[PDB]
RNA sequence: GCUCCACACAGAUGGAUACGAAUAAGGCGUCCUUGUGGCGUCGCUGAACCAUAGCAGGCUAGCAACGGUGCACUUGGCGGAAAGGCCUUGGGUGCUUGCUGGCGAAUUGCAAUGCGUGGGGAUAAAUCAUUUGUAUACGACUUAGA
RNA sequence: AGAACUGGCGAUGCGGGAUGAACCGAACGUAGAGUUAAGGUGCCGGAAUACACGCUCAUCAGACACAAAAGGUGUUAG
RNA sequence: GGAAUACUGCCAGCUGGGACUGAGGACUGCGACGUAAGUCAAGGAUGCUGGCAUAAUGGUUAUAUGCCGCCCGUCUUGAAA
């Protein structure tokens, strides 16, 4: 009732870049409550999603959400990589983003 | 981690000379193949052995006695770097032989900037009974009832933020 | 009339019962037997299972509780003495070993066992109120 | 984990707070400082007095107003030295600092609300025992801020009232110990201490 | 946690039983069944029905990879 | 600013959950000769505290409490650093999952979150006009006239 | 200053090095997944405010071989 | 006196979590299970489900922004200049 919530809410950090060159396929989240690798191993393949509301009404609603997956680890901090269909405006930097239990195994 | 090896070598045993002298020492590395090849720079360098007429009769690890077993070792060591080489004693408060050679290179890296290369173990050998050891550092930890605190300790912290305001008492 | 206020230290010195914090034996209380250096000393816990090593003392945590314990002593002898102290059950009564068993059982908890820690504690919270203000 | 983190500044390092403070402030994150001129910086007064001015003695000789500014406020000293660990110059740098504000002191209404502390930038964690420090606020002081006695004089008020608020706390959580207590024992009670509550 | 079945029928339904071709009555009249069958062993467990009726969501602090379930 | 007419609609979704001071020391309870006092007790992270059940959260009948909580009122107090918020007396109106029952969920079919402009009416003010210099190359500025 | 022999350049892009002609790796079809070199892991900058042993308060330290033979009641080891 | 553990190396040992690829196009061959009939993870993916005609989706312009990119052609000198 008060809280409907059944994702892991994160940021996204930036795209996986070198010192002068970036790859905007792959993106960088960060998960709250994870510190380690082995507990973000847990996060892989889970579907990410970004909401963010729309200026223009499309399908009857102002919200547009746009899918991802987990695809492995990144770091020692617990960042993870992750995969969209469309990748991220690149302006979402810091931006929430959603991290969902499915496809889950426990 | 270091570890403790012995080697021996005969310089290929030739006619007239059958079995000869077997020069026999002890080698500290981290695998085989180092202790060999410091086995080899001994030989070449304190003796006139060298690879060339050598041979590696058998090289084995020695595992300390008493792992669990607390012992003062008197190291001598003969160490070079920039200015001529000199010999040196030094005494450490140990547990196993491999533990004291590995704290005496960290310090000789440490201190006198000496490193694995220009680093030679003459001989390391345990101090028996107490009012032997030399150094007053060593003689510190032989007092009878040495109780003593760990003031300002360095707690961890997992997260970025705490509302605590840590204390560092022990 | 002499007043020497806050200077209740842990000292480390032999026989002082220790809690692993990194390593294998992590979360595992161990007794200082001898002390190798400031930062090395040795450590053994053959009740608690951890085998006797030299550890630093920066993976290990101290305890305010002490036993008497012989300098350099073997393992049956540091056995003999734990069981003898019965440093396990002042372990227990104290509110660190209670409030490591609470995180435990935390972290074990179930989902309908968490409903009913909810409903538990709803009730709870009814009646303190009710008491409160009267 | 907050919509807005308030971390009180007294006795932590300007590099570490500011470098985190930066790289939270990167990630999203809304901060907020207080207590900036308790700010400490490591080594003796007379460095750090002397690394200022070799910093301002860079004016600029056609235009020195358009050149370096030099700014005494401990604020804005750690506004400077947070401004250089983000890359400015472009708007996600940009956007970034407007999640941050310096104040001197707690002004409200963060006066009313709870703050924090960074564990990995306290002075008293970092530093070694017994070597010297230096005080951000002294320094400011020094250099030519001038608000130092107001903002002392209103801190301490700040502390005023905020005693008795304490001691109101400390009263009403006496009596819901006392609540707690006599609650327990029962049955919701023992069962809750079973169930690890 | 589990709640005994074998006393509720199940081998009636299969694939082509929610094939689509006002709700059908045979799927109310076989959720009736099933609803009767399941509450006595619901009921079997204290707070069972209760915990069931609730919905789950996720709250600060929970951590999935850590939490139990 | 007042009034009449024509037209449009960088990132919430549990709670930023309030002392200060020391860190080679500190809190909390209690006691007394009222002291830089005695005893107990706690840290070793927020892995914490409140709240979290109800067709995205309905209808309805009882039990026990008479407490908890939303709402506009209502008496009063505190908050000038960026007060703009914190409460507090009295009643009223709703919920209460604190406890025990009866009703609906389905077919959405295995998932694609689920509030000013531009045209008028009146009225406060400003620029130029005009004109004095205290200003003056031109800008600009100080003045007077219902 | 002028000659003799010898390895890169020149016809040459890429990563690293605040940038780089005498520095390291690597010498090139368009793409997907993965593992690495040099170079890095407090922010800018993608990566540990990692571990362990010691060292230094520097009033212009430190993180870049000539002036460096000696001086210091500065410190840690022989 | 006795076992256990640490380390090294092996397993034609067993079994989970994640990411990309689906290339070939009726059988000819190497192989396994099975007494046999027949089957198989054996020279490259098959079956099922959900969205759709005022669709699903896709294409162009600028701005929104993570990073990089010296002004083109000829000629000097081994180079840049």
């Amino acid at each position: 009732a008060e809280s409907h919530r059944l994702y892991v809410k994160g940021k996204h950090l930036s795209y996986q870049r070198s010192k002068r060159v970036n790859n905007p396929n792959v993106s960088l989240i960060k998960i709250e409550g994870v510190a380690t690798p082995q507990d973000a191993q847990f996060y892989l393949g889970k579907r990410i999603a970004y909401v963010y509301r729309a200026s223009k009404e499309v399908r009857g609603s102002k919200i547009r959400v746009m899918w991802g997956k987990v695809t492995r680890t990144h770091g020692n901090s617990g960042v993870v990589r992750a995969t969209f269909r469309n990748n991220l405006p690149a302006k979402t930097f810091g931006a929430s983003v959603r991290i969902f239990l499915y496809p889950s195994n426990i | 981690h270091f570890k403790e090896y012995q080697v021996i070598g005969r310089r290929l045993p030739t006619e007239s000379v059958p079995e000869p002298k077997l020069f026999r020492m002890r080698i500290f590395a981290s695998n085989e193949v180092i202790a060999k090849s410091r086995y080899w720079y001994f030989l070449q360098k304190l003796h006139k052995v060298k690879k060339a007429s050598g041979e590696i009769v058998s090289i084995n690890q020695i595992n300390e006695a008493h792992p669990t077993k607390v012992k003062n070792f008197g190291v001598w060591v003969r160490y070079d770097s920039r200015s001529g080489t000199h010999n040196m004693y030094k005494e450490i408060r140990d547990v196993s032989r491999v533990a004291a050679v590995e704290t005496l290179y960290q310090d000789m890296a440490a201190r006198h900037r000496a490193r694995f290369r220009s680093i030679h173990i003459l001989k390391v050998a345990e101090i028996e009974k107490t009012a032997d050891v030399k150094r007053q550092y060593v003689k510190q930890f032989l007092t009878k009832d040495l109780k003593f605190p760990l003031p300002h300790r360095v707690q961890k912290s997992t997260k970025t933020f705490s509302y605590k305001r840590p204390s560092t008492f022990y | 009339d002499s007043i020497v206020k806050a200077s209740n230290w842990r000292l480390v010195e032999v026989g002082r019962v220790v809690l692993i914090k990194k390593g294998q034996s992590a979360g595992k209380l161990a007794a200082i037997v001898e002390i190798i250096d400031q930062k090395k000393v040795l450590i053994d816990g053959p009740k608690a299972g951890v085998p006797r090593q030299a550890i630093n003392l920066g993976q290990v945590v101290l305890t305010p509780l002490t036993f008497a314990l012989p300098r350099g002593a073997r393992t049956a002898t540091v056995s003999k003495k734990w069981a003898a102290a019965a440093v396990c059950e002042k372990w227990a009564a104290s509110s660190w070993a209670k409030k490591i068993a609470q995180r435990e059982r935390r972290a074990a908890l179930t989902d309908f066992e968490r409903f009913q820690v909810m409903v538990l504690r709803k009730q709870k919270r009814y009646t303190v109120k009710k008491a409160l203000a009267k | 984990v907050e919509p807005v983190v308030v971390i009180d500044g007294k006795g932590h390092l300007v590099g570490r707070l500011a470098s985190v403070v930066a790289k939270q402030l990167l990630n999203g994150q809304k901060i907020v400082v207080v207590r900036a001129e308790e700010l400490n910086i490591s080594g003796e007064f007379f460095r750090n007095k002397l690394k200022y001015h070799d910093f301002l003695r860079k004016a600029t000789a056609f235009n020195k107003t358009r050149g370096p500014f030099h700014f005494r406020a401990p604020s804005r000293i750690f506004y400077k030295a947070l401004r250089g660990m983000v890359s400015h110059k472009t708007a996600r740098g940009k956007a970034a600092l407007e999640r941050l504000k310096v104040f001197e002191g707690i002004p409200p209404p963060y006066d009313k609300k709870k703050r924090v502390v960074v564990p990995q930038a306290l002075r008293v964690l970092r530093l070694k025992p017994g070597r010297k420090y230096t005080t951000l606020g002294k320094l400011s002081t020094s250099v030519g801020w001038k608000y130092e006695d107001v903002v002392a004089k209103l801190e301490a008020k700040r502390k005023v009232s905020s005693a008795e608020y304490y001691a109101k706390k400390r009263a009403f959580t006496k009596k819901v110990a006392s609540a707690n207590a006599t609650a327990a024992e029962s049955d919701v009670a023992k069962q809750l201490a079973a169930l690890g509550y | 946690t589990k709640v005994s079945v074998e006393g509720v029928n199940v081998e009636k339904f299969n694939v082509e039983y929610f094939a689509k071709e006002e709700i059908k009555a045979e799927r109310v009249e076989d959720q009736k069944v099933v609803d009767k069958a399941l509450i006595a062993e619901i009921k079997k467990t204290p707070l069972l029905k209760q915990y069931l009726s609730a919905s789950f969501s996720l709250k600060n602090g929970d951590k999935p990879h850590m939490l139990k379930f």
